[PDB]
């Protein structure tokens, strides 16, 4: 149970929360009751950018990349409904939260790309 | 005096001062080394191996 003055200036604010090794079980959905996502947490730990190759019909790959602007990557507090659908299957409705974040990652031999990180709407 | 092609013939005699101009040939030749590697650097496009290498460039 940390405060903000444990978490400030470790990193630690930029990472999602983490469950143990023992959180296997299963989590009842009854389709009667309505659910929602109260907090939903992406912490990105790779960035990978498809290379342009010159002759247009070799495979590209994704490559390896260096994040250059630190550890204000992570998308946070956000909620949205849970839907459950006649098949049985959930859809989970984003509706708000810190759900974007400019990242700019640096190629190999320095090309900079920037990116809107976000999982909007 | 000496004439200008003969400038250097002053070393003949001076072990010291010999080694001081072997120095400064040196330097120039390491001068060179790194200065040139500066530039292929500075123009050198590392993205295709294939049809771009470096004897291309
Ligand atoms: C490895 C290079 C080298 C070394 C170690 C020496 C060493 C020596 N020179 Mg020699 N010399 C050299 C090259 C060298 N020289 C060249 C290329 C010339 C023709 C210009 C001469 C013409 C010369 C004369 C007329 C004399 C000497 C003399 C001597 C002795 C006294 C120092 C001196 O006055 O030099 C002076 C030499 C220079 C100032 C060289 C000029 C530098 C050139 C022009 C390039 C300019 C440098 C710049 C950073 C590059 C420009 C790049 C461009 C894109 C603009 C000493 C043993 C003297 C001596 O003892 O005689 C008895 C003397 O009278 N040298
Ligand atoms: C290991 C290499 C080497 C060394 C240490 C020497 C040293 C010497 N030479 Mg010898 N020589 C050499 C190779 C060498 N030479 C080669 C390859 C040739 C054929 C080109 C000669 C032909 C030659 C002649 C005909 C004479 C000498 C003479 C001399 C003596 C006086 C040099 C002087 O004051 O020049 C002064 C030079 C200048 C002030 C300017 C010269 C500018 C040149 C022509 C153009 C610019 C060169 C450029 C900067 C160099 C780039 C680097 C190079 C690797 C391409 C000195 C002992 C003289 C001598 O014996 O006196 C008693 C003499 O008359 N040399
Ligand atoms: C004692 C053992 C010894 C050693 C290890 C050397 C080594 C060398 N001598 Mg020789 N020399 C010796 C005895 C020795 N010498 C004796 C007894 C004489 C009669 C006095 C000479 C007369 C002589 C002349 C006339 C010349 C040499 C030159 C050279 C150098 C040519 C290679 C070079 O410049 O690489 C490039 C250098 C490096 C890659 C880095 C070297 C790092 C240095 C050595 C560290 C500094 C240590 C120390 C404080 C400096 C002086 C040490 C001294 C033993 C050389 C090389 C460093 C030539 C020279 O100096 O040209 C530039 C040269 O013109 N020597
Ligand atoms: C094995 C490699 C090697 C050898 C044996 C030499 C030998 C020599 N260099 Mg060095 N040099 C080298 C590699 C080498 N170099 C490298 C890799 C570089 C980096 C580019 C240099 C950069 C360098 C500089 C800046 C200078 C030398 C000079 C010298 C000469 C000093 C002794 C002298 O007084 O000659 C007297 C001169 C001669 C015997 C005439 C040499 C004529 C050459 C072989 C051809 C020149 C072509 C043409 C006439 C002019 C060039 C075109 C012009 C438009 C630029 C000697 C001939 C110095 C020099 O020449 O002093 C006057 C000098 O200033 N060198
Ligand atoms: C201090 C140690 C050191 C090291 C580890 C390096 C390393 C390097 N140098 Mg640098 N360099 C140095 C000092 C050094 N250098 C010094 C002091 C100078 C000024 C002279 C230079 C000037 C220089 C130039 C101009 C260049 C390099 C280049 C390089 C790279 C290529 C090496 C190569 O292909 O050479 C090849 C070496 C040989 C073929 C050696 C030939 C030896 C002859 C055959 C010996 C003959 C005499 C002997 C007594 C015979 C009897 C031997 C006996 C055992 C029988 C490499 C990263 C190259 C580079 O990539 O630049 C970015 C390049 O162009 N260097
Ligand atoms: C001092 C010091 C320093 C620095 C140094 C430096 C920075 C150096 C530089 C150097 C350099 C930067 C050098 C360069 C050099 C160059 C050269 C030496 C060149 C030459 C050339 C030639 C010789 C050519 C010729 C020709 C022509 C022109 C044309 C064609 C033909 C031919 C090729 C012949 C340091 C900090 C480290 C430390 C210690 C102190
Ligand atoms: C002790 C002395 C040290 C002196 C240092 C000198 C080092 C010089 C060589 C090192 C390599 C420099 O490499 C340098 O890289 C970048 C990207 O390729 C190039 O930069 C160029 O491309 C980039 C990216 O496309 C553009 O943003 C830039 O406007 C353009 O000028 C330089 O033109 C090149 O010179
Ligand atoms: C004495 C050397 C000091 C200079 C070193 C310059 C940085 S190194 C430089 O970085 C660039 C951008 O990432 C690349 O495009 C280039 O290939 C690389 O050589």
């Amino acid at each position: 149970t940390l405060t903000y003055d444990d978490i400030v200036g470790t990193g630690l604010a930029n990472k999602c929360p983490t469950l143990d090794d023992t959180a296997r079980g299963a989590y009842p959905i009854d389709s009667s009751q309505t659910y929602r996502i109260a907090r939903l947490c992406l912490q990105p730990t790779t960035f990978l950018v498809k290379e342009e190759p010159k002759n247009k019909r070799q495979e590209a790959e994704f490559v390896p990349t260096k994040l250059v602007t630190r550890e204000t990557t992570s998308l946070d507090q956000i909620q949205g409904e849970l839907k459950v659908n006649s098949d049985g299957s959930l859809t989970f409705v984003e509706e708000d939260g810190i759900d974007f974040q400019p990242v700019t990652v640096q190629m190999a031999g320095g090309e900079r790309i920037p990116l809107l990180f976000t999982v909007k709407n | 005096g000496l004439p200008w092609y003969r400038v250097h013939t002053v070393l003949i005699n001076d072990p010291g001062r010999l080694i001081a101009a072997h120095l400064m040939h040196t330097a120039l030749v390491a001068g060179w080394a790194g200065s040139m590697a500066l530039y292929e650097l500075a123009t050198f496009d590392p993205s295709d191996p294939v049809l771009n290498p470096m004897w291309r460039q």
